[PDB]
């Protein structure tokens, strides 16, 4: 089979189509600004023609799509923009091959094929959208067709047909045609939400179709039933211009994109998602490429912008799929630790996982949160309450700690009066440094002005920052307005003071009332009464934001738990249904 | 576009839209004092202490009424 | 423990989970692009109640933020974008895209509430970004302040979710390419107030193998810094502040190689003393320590 190595080589012009021999040894480059051939060498590629010769440009230069024959090796053939079709004859002596000249065609001719075959036979379309054959006999060529759509975009033969090939147009709709009757459509349906750019066939089944859109699909169409369907569904990162599909491999594809994109992109039909093989050595956007061999999956033929041509080989494709994280892990609040793994580990086997919350631990912390005591009592009671809360739960250590600090701050030729202060702060600043922000901050405000002068100022917030947002974690509100309440540190008292009041108003007058007080300055009206009790509102006052209308806090969460109506009586469903 | 006043308990700011508004998120405010709250959270308050949630305030506003 | 295996329902490969604040929702992510959210009832059933096609590519990681801003997500995707989702009164609706990116994302993580709305991201080209939004009520317009290059391809980020005032916000990156070179793969950025700039602070040196997942740890009143990175083996370093960007004592204190195989992701526990990790034998184990700094193994758990 066909032998070599990766090899990259320097072009002068950027490229927009490329063609191959069948002796797969010359490839043959066309462009807008450039026209050569270069023969494939293990070592190092050189070009065996170029076909840019004389100086004088015409308007058949920017050749968008050139073809290599598939019958003989001396015809090639080119699509111009100025409407014209220039087939070349490699056996003419002249530096100019040209053979035949045709320009019916006005707008820009977009693709033309060769028969598998047959040996004079083109099929070309232009930007014009009418659809037109071609006849190298010589003879009466002018059976053009009737595309009725919008341009034209790509057309292809079917290899295991004779007389078949497919037909795409920019309106969103593949037609099938043929070439027997020239009067009436055989097949048309709409296959991507917008234009499609390409359209090939199986070299193995006869019934396989793939066709790509702008939306970045690639989906396949059979044609063996009496109705299309589609089985394949291939995301893409990008748009896709044009597909080639692996020889010996029914289940391989190649696409290239043509904006933002620049890499080469191998997909599988059995895996939707993910692309079997991707390059990175084009820098620009790759634009030409093809199979090296109708039936060697080894090497590959590529292209750009960038004015280079590139081959690649299939075993140093790099594989995203070898570099792939299998497993996923969380933590959680409550002790819970979700867990996913590829099945495999715990066609292909492979392509699955399995959620697994290993369920089954911190009781402990919202028990004591909710019966310690921090105020309303003298040192001693506070010491002992808070000594029962930490030995009924187990904790023992706790309970020494608080009995030691009531033996150490209570009714006492004595002791020197500053004599614990530093065991003192030493046993909270271990406690700290462990994880137990929950003694901490209690002791703290228990003991109050007798430590609050031996720690410094930007450890303090630390610790009730920290302890607060634990508590607010586990949804323990009154407890964590209590440590705000009487936080030693003005910055923590001043959290709840963002933005707290309200401004209220009079619905007759519209003018806002002050502050103390319930009647209105304009009015002499009392604004503020409850729709059951009818009675002046002091305290609480609940409100609703759809009709404005409230009262008393518990009346109305009596009477609206059996009735769904507003005690007002104005027909609006509050707190709906 | 710009923010409401935020509750005292869950510091979260107010807002209202099968209940699709259900009673506990509705606003409330003492008449006396005006710091508000939502209605779950200050009736939850309201049931084992009797002072207003926001600090350095001395109104009693369950007991005015 | 026990297991409670759930149907995710997914045609690809799971490829993250994560939790909400409070403990009660759940978030996935898969190649089949698409993302579900799942709800727990008092009878203890994760059932999902939302789902969606959320790029063009296979989506590597999700997020959740803080409840003060919202029911918001964000999500990183192979189609080189990044995006952020917000519910609102249920489905949720698209509110950003952020575009600009060479290649490929991978990983998108969201900052301490103590600053703000902040949005970190990496991408494999060496680069990382941290975005903002200054109105924490317009949620569709962001704006990209920092832009930090590191060299090697990144692979892994985590913050410092730190609130002390002394200590500054810094960020760690770690790489992830396997080439024949012996160089650092794990670095360290801080952020100075004064030139208001990222910079270097320090580089553990001693890591000359792909590292393919890091995590700090939640601090609750410690004084110094501890960190969690997976390898061929789980390492756990400890950093410490001695009195310009700040220079640190670095240690070491584990060295584990109990999997026989390659640790893929690690995770911290919320008070900040369990570690959880996870290899390619499918066993998720667990260390703790005891009061002589010996850390120690809890669980062979499959
Ligand atoms: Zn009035
Ligand atoms: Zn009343
Ligand atoms: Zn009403
Ligand atoms: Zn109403
Ligand atoms: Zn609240
Ligand atoms: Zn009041
Ligand atoms: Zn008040």
């Amino acid at each position: 089979v066909l032998t070599g190595r990766t090899m990259h080589c320097h072009l002068d012009a950027p490229a927009n189509a490329i063609s191959v021999c069948r002796d797969a040894a010359q490839v043959v480059v066309a462009g807008r600004s450039i026209f050569k051939i270069y023969a494939i060498e293990e070592e190092q590629f050189v070009e065996k023609l170029n076909l840019r010769v004389g100086r004088k440009p015409s308007l058949n230069l920017s050749c968008a799509d050139v073809v290599w024959h598939q019958m003989d090796e001396n015809l090639l053939a080119t699509a111009a923009t100025n409407g014209v079709v220039v087939t070349w004859n490699l056996g003419r002596p002249s530096r100019n091959k040209q053979d035949q000249l045709f320009t019916e065609h006005k707008r820009t001719v977009n693709k033309v094929c060769f028969h598998p075959t047959e040996a004079h036979v083109l099929l070309s379309g232009s930007q014009d959208g009418f659809m037109k054959c071609f006849d190298l006999r010589r003879k009466d060529s002018v059976s053009t067709f009737s595309g009725q759509s919008e341009s034209v975009r790509d057309v292809q033969f079917s290899i295991r047909d004779y007389f078949t090939f497919a037909s795409t147009f920019e309106n969103g709709n593949v037609q099938l045609w043929d070439i027997r009757r020239p009067d009436r459509c055989e097949r048309m349906f709409t296959a991507h939400n917008g234009p499609v750019f390409c359209c090939d066939w199986h070299p193995e089944d006869r019934g396989w179709l793939a066709t790509g859109g702008r939306d970045k699909m690639v989906k396949v169409w059979d044609m063996t039933t009496h109705r299309a369907k589609e089985m394949h569904c291939v995301q893409t990162i990008a748009s896709v211009a044009r597909v080639k599909w692996r020889p010996e491999c029914r289940h391989h594809l190649a696409t290239c994109s043509m904006m933002v994109d620049h890499n080469i992109y191998v997909w599988d039909v059995r895996r939707p998602f993910v692309p079997a093989a991707m390059f990175e050595e084009h820098r620009d956007v790759t634009t030409g490429i093809a199979w090296r061999h109708p039936h060697d999956p080894s090497f590959l033929l590529s292209g750009s912008k960038d004015s280079s041509l590139c081959q690649h080989l299939f075993r140093d494709a790099s594989q995203p799929v070898e570099r792939a994280n299998p497993e996923g892990l969380c933590y959680g609040l409550f002790g819970d630790l979700a867990f996913a793994a590829k099945e495999s580990l715990v066609f292909a086997g492979l392509a699955s996982s399995a959620l697994s919350v290993f369920e089954t631990g911190m009781r402990w912390f919202v028990d004591t949160a909710e019966r310690y005591a921090l105020a309303g009592r003298p040192l001693a009671e506070l010491c002992d309450h808070n000594a029962k809360v930490a030995r009924e739960l187990g904790r023992n250590q706790v309970a020494q700690t608080w009995t030691m600090l009531r033996i150490i701050y209570c009714s006492p030729s004595r002791l020197p009066p500053d004599f614990f202060g530093v065991l003192v702060r030493d046993m909270l600043h271990f406690y700290a440094e462990q994880g137990d922000v929950q003694m901490a901050v209690s002791v703290l405000i228990v003991l109050g002005e007798r430590v609050r002068k031996d720690i410094d100022e930007q450890t303090q917030e630390h610790w009730y920052t920290s302890y607060i947002d634990l508590l607010q974690r586990f949804r323990l509100w009154n407890v964590s307005n209590e440590v705000v309440k009487l936080s030693t540190s003005r910055a923590v008292s001043c959290l709840n003071q963002a933005s707290t009041t309200l401004h209220v108003n009079c619905s007759h007058c519209k003018r806002p009332m002050s502050s103390r007080g319930w009647v209105c300055d304009r009015c002499h009206r009392c604004a503020s009464m409850c729709a059951v009790c009818h009675h002046v509102v002091k305290g609480l006052f609940v409100w609703c934001q759809g009709c404005s209308h409230g009262g008393h806090l518990q009346h109305i969460m009596k009477w609206l738990e059996g009735s769904s109506h507003c005690p007002a009586g104005c027909g609006h469903l509050c707190e709906y249904s | 576009r710009k923010p409401l006043p935020r509750c005292a308990l869950c510091l979260i700011n107010m807002g209202t839209p099968k209940k699709l508004a259900q009673f506990n998120n509705w606003f409330t405010w003492c008449h006396n004092c005006r710091h508000g709250g939502h209605a779950g959270h200050m009736l939850s308050w309201f049931r084992d202490h009797a002072e207003c949630p926001v600090s350095a305030c001395t109104c009693k506003c369950m007991q005015l009424d | 423990f026990v297991a409670r295996s759930i149907a995710a329902d997914h045609k690809d490969l799971i490829h993250d989970v994560s939790f909400d604040f409070h403990g009660r929702r759940m978030a996935t992510c898969s190649s089949d692009q698409s993302v579900k959210v799942w709800d727990k009832s008092e009878s203890g059933d994760w059932h999902c109640t939302a789902s969606w096609k959320t790029h063009s590519g296979s989506v590597w990681r999700v997020t959740w933020a803080h409840p003060e801003f919202g029911q918001v997500l964000a999500s990183c995707s192979f189609d080189r974008t990044a995006a952020v989702w917000e519910e609102i009164v249920s489905h949720w609706v698209k509110r950003t895209t952020l575009v600009d990116s060479r290649t490929s994302v991978t990983d998108v993580k969201f900052a301490p509430k103590h600053m703000g709305l902040m949005l970190a991201t990496c991408s494999a080209d060496g680069i990382v970004r941290i975005y903002e939004a200054p109105d924490v009520m317009n949620l569709s317009q962001w704006s990209l302040q920092h832009e930090i290059s590191c060299k090697l391809s990144c692979s892994c980020i985590s913050w410092n979710p730190s609130s002390s005032r002394a200590h500054s916000p810094m960020i760690a990156v770690g790489s992830d390419d396997s080439s024949p070179n012996a160089m650092a793969k794990v670095q360290i950025f801080e952020y100075n107030e004064n030139t208001r700039k990222y910079a270097k602070a320090e580089t553990l040196m001693t890591v000359t193998d792909p590292v393919h997942d890091i995590a700090f740890a939640p601090n609750l009143g410690r004084s110094f810094h501890i960190l969690a990175i997976a390898t061929k083996d789980v390492r756990i370093f400890t950093l410490k502040p001695v009195r310009g960007p700040t220079k640190f004592e670095i240690h070491i204190v584990a060295q584990f190689d109990n999997h026989n195989s390659q640790v893929w992701r690690v995770s911290w526990n919320i008070t900040g003393t369990v570690l959880a990790s996870s290899g390619d034998d499918g066993c998720v184990r667990l260390w703790k320590a005891n009061y002589m700094d010996n850390w120690k193994c809890t669980g062979i758990l499959k």
